[PDB]
């Protein structure tokens, strides 16, 4: 129902330099109570996905301070202020405002 | 085989309309009940003695309201023990007022129907029996509130609610609520009044009319809420199948009629101010 | 601690049936719902279904509807997923997540996906 487009498909970055992944939805992800529910997932190879950020820019417990999220409406962005050796993996953005939920295409961060 | 219906919330109706009503009810009820208790306790008849108990029962509900209003506006920051305490206090104050009304009806029946030898059982009943018949059953009926009322965390949101294993305890306790609050005291009150009116047909009215007005107002503030509860329980049993928008409509109307019924903690000081006591 | 444990990896013939479990521990099982998702090798993550452990309300995706069924067990606090009429396209990794919240006066779907299972690899050949 709601398609999510991610960019770029592959993001080769160097250690110590910032990285940005941007995804945009087909519709406006604003619920009837004024809140936006878009969250970001990180998947390491051989493990189940792990959240990083929820509700556009709210971080979970245990995630570092490097990760941050922004954007509102129909364009959202994830930024890593300093890429480390443990950030390699797949990144997805998922919206939970319209039934049913949908996932992003997925971007591979290459050290 | 059944599709789910999720509840709907909007920032304009809930978060603005409900806190304002809760605040108005809180200020009115606290002022009225404080004045009534201050006047009665530290300056009577027996109806005044039962109305002091009604005022005390209303104070607990008024105290409980600042928690629901804050939960509606921002969040539930008050922990887990306070969740159980709020639920228990709400249930006690809900169940301990209709029983006092029934006791008032019984007192009026004894005073008017017999009028020859009733001061002794009226005394005994008022002092000894109200404690063991109004408050103790009300306290005993709060065990499910002790057990099933918990706070749960989802994302960054804490919610205080009654979490049952499945949707049939909800029906069971709604039917228990209806039966305890509306039928047996209702039967007692309407039979005492039927026998009084039958006795006084061939024939005092300054207190009888006041008590009748109080009981009618109390039972008219709660009727739409009971109708909504009955409709909801008949939907949970899957006896009424009319789509998914009907369920949202009835849920909204249950919320509205609950907000309306929360005005029962102000009737006693209004019939004190207007009728002149 | 809050966790979900799934069954093992498994290989099935075409036309067979797959019954995969998901046991929850560390939290009240009946206060949330369980969402079943799959990820194919070299493909994106795709939603498959949602079941309410509270009142047994379920919803399947349109793509997989007609072949998938879901059930729960309160006494053992587990959730199952049965997929029938398997094809070679069903070779994937299936994940189990805690999705939604279902209480007496709260029945929402936009809370959750906090905790997930380890996933089971189903190979259809
Ligand atoms: C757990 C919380 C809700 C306490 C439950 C018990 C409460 C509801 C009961 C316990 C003892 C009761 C009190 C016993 C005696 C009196 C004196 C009377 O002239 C007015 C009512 C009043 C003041 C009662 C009000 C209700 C009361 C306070």
């Amino acid at each position: 129902d709601v398609v999510m487009t991610q960019s770029p498909l592959s993001l080769p970055v160097t250690l110590g330099q910032p990285a940005s992944i941007s995804c945009r939805s087909s519709q406006s992800l604003v619920y009837t109570d004024g809140n936006t529910y878009l969250n970001w997932f990180q998947q390491r190879p051989g493990q189940s996905p792990r959240r990083l950020i929820y509700k556009v820019s709210n971080r979970d417990s245990g995630v570092p301070d490097r990760f941050s999220g922004s954007g509102s409406g129909t364009d959202f962005t994830l930024k890593i202020s300093r890429v480390e050796a443990e950030d390699v993996g797949f990144y997805y953005c998922m919206q939970n405002t319209h039934w049913p939920l949908t996932f992003g295409g997925g971007t591979k961060v290459e050290i | 085989m059944k599709e789910p219906c999720f509840r709907e919330e909007n920032a304009n109706f809930n978060k603005i309309f409900l806190p304002t009503i809760y605040s108005i009810i809180f200020l009115t009820g606290i002022v009225g009940n404080g004045l009534v208790i201050l006047v009665m306790g530290y300056q009577r008849s027996m109806t005044d003695k039962y109305r002091l108990h009604l005022s005390v029962a209303d104070l607990l509900f008024v105290i409980t309201l600042p928690f629901w209003a804050v939960d509606a506006v921002a969040n539930w920051y008050f922990g887990n023990f306070l969740c159980k305490a709020v639920h228990v206090i709400y249930t006690v104050s809900l169940y301990s007022s209709v029983l006092i009304l029934a006791f008032i009806s019984l007192d009026r029946y004894l005073a008017i129907v017999h009028a020859t030898n009733s001061q002794r059982p009226r005394k005994l009943l008022a002092e000894k029996v109200v404690y063991v018949g109004v408050w103790i059953p009300a306290l005993l009926l709060t065990i499910p509130d002790f057990i099933f009322a918990n706070v749960s965390e989802a994302d960054d949101r804490y919610i205080c609610d009654r979490f049952y294993p499945n949707d049939l305890w909800v029906v069971v306790f709604q039917f228990q609520h209806i039966m305890v609050g509306l039928i047996l005291p209702g039967i007692v009150i309407l039979s005492c009044y039927c026998i009084i009116i039958s006795k006084l047909s061939h024939s005092k009215r300054k207190a009888l009319k006041t008590t009748v007005i109080l009981i009618l107002a109390f039972f008219a503030c709660w009727l739409p809420y009971y109708i909504g509860i009955s409709i909801d329980s008949f939907i949970l049993l899957e006896i009424i199948k009319q789509g998914c928008e009907f369920e949202n409509t009835v849920h909204k109307w249950i919320s509205i009629t609950e907000a309306l019924a929360f005005f029962h903690c102000c009737l006693n000081p209004i019939l004190y101010a207007f009728l002149g006591a | 601690q809050v966790q979900l444990v799934q069954s093992g990896a498994e290989v099935k013939k075409p036309g067979a049936s797959v019954k995969v479990s998901c046991k929850a521990s560390g939290y009240t099982f009946t206060s949330y719902g369980i969402s079943w998702v799959r990820q194919a090798p070299g493909q994106g993550i795709e939603w498959m279904g949602w079941i309410s452990t509270y009142n047994g309300n379920r919803n399947y995706a349109q793509k997989v509807q007609g072949r998938v069924t879901m059930t729960t067990d309160r006494s053992t606090s587990t959730a199952y997923m049965d997929l029938r009429s398997l094809r070679s396209d069903d070779t994937a990794v299936y994940y189990c997540a805690r999705h939604g919240i279902t209480g007496a006066r709260n029945y929402y779907y936009h809370y959750g996906m906090d905790v997930w299972g380890q996933g089971t690899t189903v190979t259809v050949s």
